[PDB]
């Protein structure tokens, strides 16, 4: 029901062989051009490998109050800062992931060093009262 | 599914520290008793 | 490899707690008698 | 490494400090060129600000424009209503069967996780047990090993 | 579970007073109120072979060493007949008691010693190199059941007096008393650590008593429930399982108790025996139960 590259509903989807999922026939297409190969997989792929597949076809409802004027105005207007200030929105929680990573690891280290620690203190305070 | 692999893996290795840990502590017992034993021979 | 660990570190970190009172389970113990 | 969650029944601020003080211790065109200029300056690229206004008294041309739009429109119109008039509710339909398909897979993901975590659960209480097993045998030694000493 | 699901051992024409597994576990020697002995090999389809004869009463206790190529049964005529597993051959007879035997043990490890208890009131230590009693003692009441512990320095006594004894065979004195039960004691059995004898009795309840050189000195360390004795008076044996988790011990109404060892919990409660249960038994190696009775069938149940 959806293409697994863009997050796009596809016009004309068509499945690999090697791994079933669909993808939007453009979008793959691409992909094996620049590296052929299934993008998901990482599996051998080429362009007459794929297999497009059939649907009843899929229906927008263009709003009644449209036109050219909003069409070219307002509403590519907001698809452009809608891509814009996602994508950058987006490459700042990429950012904070990796930093957030350098925290739980560091953090992790830490609590195995106490362990460690506390593993020599122990039995030897358990051995302590054998003795 | 790796979470499961681990809480697997703590199984494994637990018990048998303990095992080996109870075994020692058999021994300490199994001659503790002996000594005690031997009070009757000398009487 | 984020969610493996912080699961991961919050499991570890508990050994630590079972471990810090066991260890101290066994110097009044030893120190009493 | 180990550390048994289901078993483990029986301080977080205690263990906190602990660690924190281990702590104090230790590929496209132009397309991308323009797309992240116009993200990282946080500013649109000005469309045709130009149909909507207009003024009464070139204008020829801009009237001409006009009524072939105005033409459009009704063409496009009758052929958006014609296309939203039966086809208005074709998209709802298939985006209902859209829906459904991912909740099963909601539901599929659900299974699959909860029959682990009780697998998990009953391991633990397996060895927690044994656990005990070997604590109680533990310290029976540690008295029996000095009630041996005592009558020496 | 091995090749065990509860199959059917049968041939008896009378009550089967006791059964014990091979040492091996492999095969099964059982006797009882026949005046037979009966070997069926446990594995492959449970079928007899060898059949042990020369005894005048009944095959009272029956016993087998810690390797189990020696063993030796106590008899109701007061004459005890030593049979080796292999050849089943009458080889070592030893007669030194006025009354019935009631039962015998075989020390493991140490030099080969077998002990005796009868209807005399007394108990006798044999050296089957010797052909004569090493030790008598004296009691005054019938002796029902005797064991060995695993140093081979006690000797563990049950009779009718309600009361456990322990001998010291340096001293040969009376050196313990155990007080518990309100009636007379049938089967004794240590565990196979030497660290605890488990007994039935006529007051209603099955009790494990902790043997130490420290002891608490109230020794009454368990009690279980549910075996019931009645009219008959059939003497009861209980056993330990090989690794001293399950305690099993028969009874008159026809049920195979086993509790588990650590909590006390009663594990099993088998049926499938009409006459009262004389000797439950278990395997050395896998969880299979030999069950005997007085209705002259054994069953073969697994855990």
């Amino acid at each position: 029901l959806i293409c697994s590259i863009s997050n796009e509903v596809p016009e004309h989807p068509c499945v690999s062989p090697v791994s079933n999922h669909v993808y939007e026939r453009r979008l793959i297409e691409k992909y094996i051009a620049e590296n052929g190969t299934d993008p998901i997989n990482n599996q051998p792929l080429s362009e007459e490998q794929l297999i497009d597949i059939k649907v009843a076809h899929p229906i927008r409802p263009k709003p009644p109050s449209a036109t050219s004027i909003p069409a070219i105005l307002k509403a590519l207007q907001d698809e452009w800062d809608a891509v814009m200030l996602h994508s950058f929105t987006l490459r700042q929680q990429l950012q904070t992931t990796r930093q957030e990573l350098s925290h739980a690891l560091y953090q992790h280290d830490a609590a195995c060093r106490v362990i460690a620690r506390l593993t020599k203190e122990v039995t030897a305070a358990r051995e302590a009262l054998a003795t | 599914e790796e979470l499961k692999k681990h809480e697997d893996s703590a199984i494994p290795r637990r018990l048998e520290c303990l095992k080996e840990d109870v075994q020692r502590q058999q021994e300490r017992e199994k001659e503790l008793q002996h000594r005690y034993a031997d009070l009757l021979l000398e009487k | 490899e984020l969610s493996h660990a912080l699961y991961q570190h919050d499991a570890a970190c508990r050994v630590i707690a079972r471990l810090t009172k066991e260890v101290t389970a066994a110097r009044e113990a030893l120190a009493t008698l | 490494v180990d550390a048994l969650p289901y078993f483990d029944q029986g301080v977080r601020e205690a263990a906190a400090a602990l660690v924190e003080e281990e702590t104090r211790r230790y590929t496209d065109i132009m397309r991308n060129e323009f797309e992240r200029l116009a993200a990282r300056q946080p500013i649109e690229l000005l469309s045709m600000k130009r149909y909507e206004l207009p003024a009464p008294s070139e204008c020829v041309n801009n009237s001409m424009a006009q009524l072939e739009h105005q033409a459009v429109r009704i063409e496009n119109l009758e052929l958006m209503s014609q296309h939203g008039c039966n086809a208005w509710k074709v998209y709802n339909e298939n985006l209902v069967h859209m829906i459904e398909h991912a909740q099963k897979e909601l539901q599929k993901l659900r299974k699959h996780i909860q029959d682990l975590n009780w697998q998990r659960k009953n391991m633990q209480l397996t060895a927690g047990s044994k656990l005990r097993e070997m604590e109680s045998n533990w310290v029976s030694l540690v008295s029996k090993n000095y009630e041996i000493e005592r009558t020496i | 579970s091995l090749q065990a699901p509860i199959m059917l051992l049968s041939g008896h024409e009378g009550e089967v007073y006791c059964c014990k597994f091979h040492p091996n576990g492999s095969t099964l020697a059982s006797a009882g109120f026949d005046r037979l002995i009966l070997l069926w090999n446990v594995y492959g389809d449970c079928d007899n072979y060898a059949t042990l004869k020369g005894h005048s009463g009944a095959v009272m206790e029956l016993h087998y060493n810690t390797d189990g190529s020696m063993l030796f049964s106590a008899s109701t005529d007061k004459t005890v007949a030593v049979w080796d597993s292999e050849t089943g051959e009458r080889v070592k007879r030893l007669k030194g008691h006025t009354s019935f035997v009631n039962s015998c043990y075989p020390a493991r490890r140490g030099p080969q010693l077998v002990c005796t208890g009868s209807d005399d009131g007394t108990v006798k230590l044999w050296d089957i190199r010797k052909k004569a009693a090493i030790q008598t003692f004296q009691n005054t009441y019938q002796v029902l059941a005797v064991t060995f512990n695993d140093t081979s320095d006690q000797i563990i006594s049950g009779g009718i007096d309600n009361d456990i004894k322990v001998w010291d065979l340096r001293q040969n004195k009376l050196t313990y008393t155990m007080r518990g039960h309100a009636d007379s004691v049938t089967g004794l059995s240590l565990s196979s650590e030497g660290s605890y004898l488990l007994s039935n009795a006529m007051d209603n309840t099955v009790r494990v008593w902790d043997v130490r050189p420290f002891a608490p000195k109230e020794r009454c360390v368990k009690i279980f429930q549910g075996n019931v004795h009645n009219f008959e008076k059939n003497l009861l044996r209980c056993s330990w399982s090989p690794d001293g988790s399950k305690i099993a011990a028969g009874s008159a109404d026809r049920f195979v108790y086993v509790w588990d060892t650590t909590s006390r919990r009663i594990l099993y409660k088998l049926p499938g025996h009409a006459g009262s249960i004389n000797e439950v038994a278990f395997h050395p190696d896998e969880p299979i139960i030999i069950s005997a009775s007085s209705d002259k069938r054994l069953y073969m149940g697994e855990i």
